[PDB]
RNA sequence: UAGUUGGUGGGGUAAAGGCCUACCAAGGCGACGAUCUGUAGCGGGUCUGAGAGGAUGAUCCGCCACACUGGGACUGAGACAC
RNA sequence: CAGAAUAAGCACCGGCUAACUCUGUGCCAGCAGCCGCGGUAAUACAGAGGGUGCGAGCGUUAAUCGGAUUUACUGGGCGUAAAGCGUGCGUAGGCGGCUUAUUAAGUCGGAUGUGAAAUCCCCGAGCUUAACUUGGGAAUUGCAUUCGAUACUGGUGAGCUAG
């Protein structure tokens, strides 16, 4: 089915993680349908530590996309701080 | 790697005082071989050159000072190019607002090799940090100091006491009292010393 | 046989400076007007006349000289029946750093490179003239 | 909204189809002399109606044969 | 005025008992502010050849009208199988040519241009080209005179 | 050329030819010395060139030079062999790689150690 | 090139279609290179070059194909299935 | 915390190309990318001294583009340097006189959609700096649809006489 889940990209021992919606049958680090933000776990100084479209969100989550725990604890956080 | 051995044959061959030592007596009476190359066969200067050892002893003469070598070199020349401006002028302001310089003409160091010295053994703060690499670009409003296990070295003073004879930098701004100094803007060109043909460089590395 | 008109008025021209005649004359037709009128426009010339005797119908030109020399001193057909040059607005050739002048067929007439510049048109590139 | 070409039928042999042959100038890619191009194409022609030599108006459509997919909309010249 | 010197050989000439041997020599001279020349001497010694060089260069000189240190268009000039080419360029750029380019338009001072050799590179052929694009190459206030317009109306 | 004679046929390019076709494009090949002799050069050169004939695992059968003064090489012996002219011995295109295989390396030399294979003395 | 090109009746498929079959017609492709033959996974890209071009298709991403060599089907939403 | 204590090699010096002498050998031994060195004073072979260029690297071989305007579209040639078929006629094709109306295929302009991400470039951010990672842009010079322009080329109709 349709998920939002991480996609692991920066360099080694420092993660930094694309939020997209894609296909779950496809790779980690592979062919996706959009790309909605992003977080970095070790962001430091003036470095945003996440990101992500709550409207853009929303609309695939009623399309019926399954977001991951990680991305759903993403998404609370984004609220609360919004 | 980093140039060990003989520094004032270095200046003999290059044809001028590279700095190299500390100062305390002139280059003339130091070497007593100054106006000669340092070769078996070294003629004096009025030698015929062509224009492409002309270039070389030109570049040779600034890495020699700065004691850069040749894949840094060419890493600056290529940033300097990049860079909007006279790429001349960048290369030179590259050079200048390294750390080791920087704290040289500081005067914490008698010489750019000293003044090496104690960036890399942590002597010496950027802002608040210990760091320790000598090719570290100063920015506009550091500051720079020494650390408290490092003050109360008689190289330090002696280095400072020296530096008072050097004429003082306009573009840095230093108190000796607690031993700090801050980096206000990039040296110019007209600030920098004029025996230095940095378009030999140019046309070196163009070709 | 004689195939390109434009050509050879611009050989003609050319070939009458070189010689220092005061006149050059060729059968006429309305494109070459229209080109002699930009030559004039431009200053490369002096005088344009059209003579219509009967069906036939003669172009005369009159040329200019300066300290010794021909005003023009290139001329240079660039579209040619075997090779058709078409340029968009932003592709437009410019002639010795804008002291010369591209001859330039547009949808809203002949007109010189720069003209059609500011008109924010392309065309065919007939001639580069300096 | 309807892809269509216009081109000179060459062939009318066959049962309800035509040959169609379209002409398209382009210019080469790096000599840049504007060339002649030519496809042939093969139509459906239900009644018949085209002849050899007629200027005709085709569309595509979804397959009716193995090499047929296009429909004739209206003779626009007749030979 | 700075002088330089292009190219010194050694020619021969064959006579009964032997070979009589002498030296060529080509020369520019310039003001570097809009004047250059160049010459030729032959001599039996390098010195008297160089000297006679020098002194048809300064009889042979022309006038250069530069856009500040730089050319006013670009420049096609060909003078026998020596084909030049030469194009302004931007402050800080230098002069990028071959060596008997380089000598003419640094005694004509230009600072900056790219500069090219087609066909052969004979250093008296190539300062023949050079020479002679230099001095064709025009301006926009000679532009503007000769067709009756203004520098504006020009552009 | 025309325009038009250059849509019809283009512009033909000539393929180059390699100077060393028994390598195969390797930079490096192995052999076994079918022959150690010598030869003589051409004029205006005189001298005793020490040569081999090896046959490769590239299937073919060239010879070598072998450099530097004294070799160890015998027929039956498994060399290495690299690209490189001589240009006064005749039909002879490739180096001997001294001290990789077989070859030994070439002895009381200090300079230029790395090329003939000598090490470091002590 | 003789299911070959088109048409009709029928079959068949999740679905258009000579995909299959029985009849009818003689069609269809080709110097704008058919047929045959050599080589080759394709692209985003990479290297070089002032540019135009030339060379290339490791590592990353998309598509395709293959699974000791050939021919098949079953189960299943999906395979002719490392 | 203890102690300078554990840490420097490789190629080259005839010209192209920065860096020169002495011994040994005498067309031998050998060097060599090209031109070329060696036959008793060898700056070119081998060693040494000195120097030059790089530096945890330094050289060689292989391979691609460049220099090569040396397949020339940009951007070459054919009297004698390589290059005009022995000469005509003619098929396909390429190109084609002047005026006028019309069309809008070529040509030009606008709008919309698309041209995945990564990569290249620019301004920032985080790595003690840099490599590297990353935010946002710019770019992707293309394709398609649709609406316009009519000078030139092409199509169609009419007309003309310098071919
Ligand atoms: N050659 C010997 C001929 C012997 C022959 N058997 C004689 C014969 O049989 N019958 C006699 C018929 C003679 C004929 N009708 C007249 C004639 O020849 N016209 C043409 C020659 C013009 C004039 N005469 C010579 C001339 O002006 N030279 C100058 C000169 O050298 C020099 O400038 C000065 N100012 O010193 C140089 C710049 O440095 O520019 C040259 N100019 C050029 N260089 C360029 C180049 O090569 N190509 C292209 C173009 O750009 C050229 N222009």
């Amino acid at each position: 089915m349709v998920v939002i889940r991480l996609a692991r990209g920066g360099a080694k021992k420092r993660p930094f993680y694309q939020i997209v919606v894609t296909d779950s049958r496809n790779a980690r680090d592979g062919r996706f349908i959009e790309r909605i933000g992003f977080f970095n776990p070790t962001a430091q100084g003036q470095a945003e530590k996440l990101r992500l479209d709550a409207d853009r969100f929303a609309h695939w989550v009623s399309q019926g996309a399954q977001p991951s725990e990680r991305v759903a604890s993403l998404a609370a956080q984004a609220k609360k701080a919004t | 790697a980093r140039y060990i051995g003989p520094k004032c044959k270095l200046s003999r061959r290059e044809g001028t005082d590279l700095q190299l030592k500390s100062g305390v007596k002139p280059f003339d009476v130091k070497t007593k071989k100054a106006n000669k190359a340092p070769g078996q066969h070294g003629q004096a200067r009025g030698g015929k050159q062509s224009e492409y050892s002309l270039q070389l002893r030109e570049k040779q003469k600034v890495r020699r000072i700065y004691g850069v070598l040749e894949r840094q070199f060419s890493n600056y020349y290529k940033e300097a190019a990049r860079v909007k401006g006279a790429t001349g002028e960048n290369l030179l302001k590259l050079l200048e607002s390294r750390l080791d310089n920087v704290v040289y003409r500081m005067g914490f160091g008698s010489t750019r090799a000293e003044a090496r010295q104690l960036v890399s053994h942590r002597s010496i703060t950027l802002n608040g940090r210990r760091v320790n690499i000598a090719s570290i670009q100063v920015k506009a409003g550091d500051v720079i100091a020494v650390h408290e296990g490092a003050k109360q070295q008689l190289r330090i003073k002696n280095a400072i006491e020296l530096a008072a004879q050097r004429g003082i930098p306009a573009w840095i701004e230093v108190d000796h009292s607690k031993l700090e100094g801050t980096f206000k803007a990039a040296p110019d060109r007209s600030d920098l010393p004029a025996e230095i043909n940095e378009s030999l460089i140019v046309e070196l590395y163009s070709k | 046989s004689m195939q390109d008109t434009v050509a050879d008025m611009l050989t003609r021209v050319r070939n009458a400076q070189m010689a220092k005649k005061q006149t050059v004359s060729m059968p006429s037709s309305k494109l070459k007007v229209a080109i002699a009128n930009v030559l004039q426009q431009e200053g490369y010339i002096s005088n344009v006349e059209v003579a219509q005797e009967e069906t036939k119908s003669t172009l005369t030109i009159t040329l200019k000289y300066f300290e010794g020399k021909p005003v023009i001193e290139m001329v240079k057909r660039v579209s040619r029946p075997g090779l058709r040059q078409y340029r968009g607005k932003d592709k437009l050739p410019s002639v010795k750093q804008g002291l010369g002048i591209a001859i330039v067929s547009t949808s809203k007439g002949i007109m010189t490179d720069r003209a059609a510049r500011a008109a924010g048109i392309g065309g065919e590139v007939i001639a580069f003239v300096s | 909204t309807v892809r269509t070409l216009t081109g000179k039928v060459v062939s009318d042999k066959m049962d309800k189809s035509i040959v169609v042959l379209i002409e398209r100038r382009v210019q080469h890619p790096l000599y840049g002399k504007s060339i002649r191009r030519s496809t042939k194409l093969h139509a459906h022609d239900e009644n018949n109606v085209a002849k050899i030599g007629d200027v005709v108006t085709i569309k595509e459509s979804r397959p009716i044969s193995k090499t047929k997919a296009w429909t004739l909309v209206e003779v626009v010249e007749a030979a | 005025l700075v002088e330089k010197l292009v190219a010194v050989d050694r020619v021969a000439k064959v006579v009964k008992g032997g070979r009589i041997f002498s030296f060529t020599a080509l020369t520019v001279v310039g003001d570097g502010n809009g004047r250059v020349g160049f010459g030729r001497g032959k001599a039996r010694e390098v010195p008297a050849a160089i000297s006679k060089a020098l002194e048809a260069a300064r009889r042979n000189m022309i006038t250069v009208d530069l856009a500040g240190t730089t050319l006013q268009h670009p420049v096609n000039a060909r003078h026998g199988a020596s084909r030049v080419y030469m194009q302004p360029a931007s402050e800080g750029t230098g002069v990028i040519a071959g060596g008997a380019m380089r000598a003419v338009l640094e005694a004509a001072g230009v600072h900056n241009v790219l500069a090219k050799c087609y066909g052969s590179t004979n250093a008296a052929n190539v300062v023949n080209a050079t020479f002679k694009g230099l001095r064709d190459m025009t301006s926009p206030e000679k532009v503007a005179a000769k067709r009756g317009k203004s520098v504006e109306e020009i552009q | 050329a025309t325009t038009n004679q250059l849509i019809r046929k283009g512009r033909t390019t000539l393929v180059e030819k390699s100077k060393v076709p028994a390598l195969k494009a390797c930079p490096q090949r192995r052999g076994v010395c079918t022959r150690v002799y010598t030869t003589t050069p051409k004029k205006p050169n005189s001298a005793m060139r020490k040569v081999c004939r090896v046959r490769l695992t590239s299937g073919f059968e060239v010879s070598s030079y072998i450099g530097g003064e004294g070799h160890n090489l015998q027929e039956h012996s498994v060399v290495l062999i690299r690209g490189g002219r001589v240009k006064d011995l005749p039909g002879v295109r490739y180096h001997t790689v001294r001290g990789s295989l077989d070859c030994a390396g070439v002895k009381d030399r200090n300079q230029s150690r790395s090329k003939y294979g000598a090490k470091r003395p002590k």
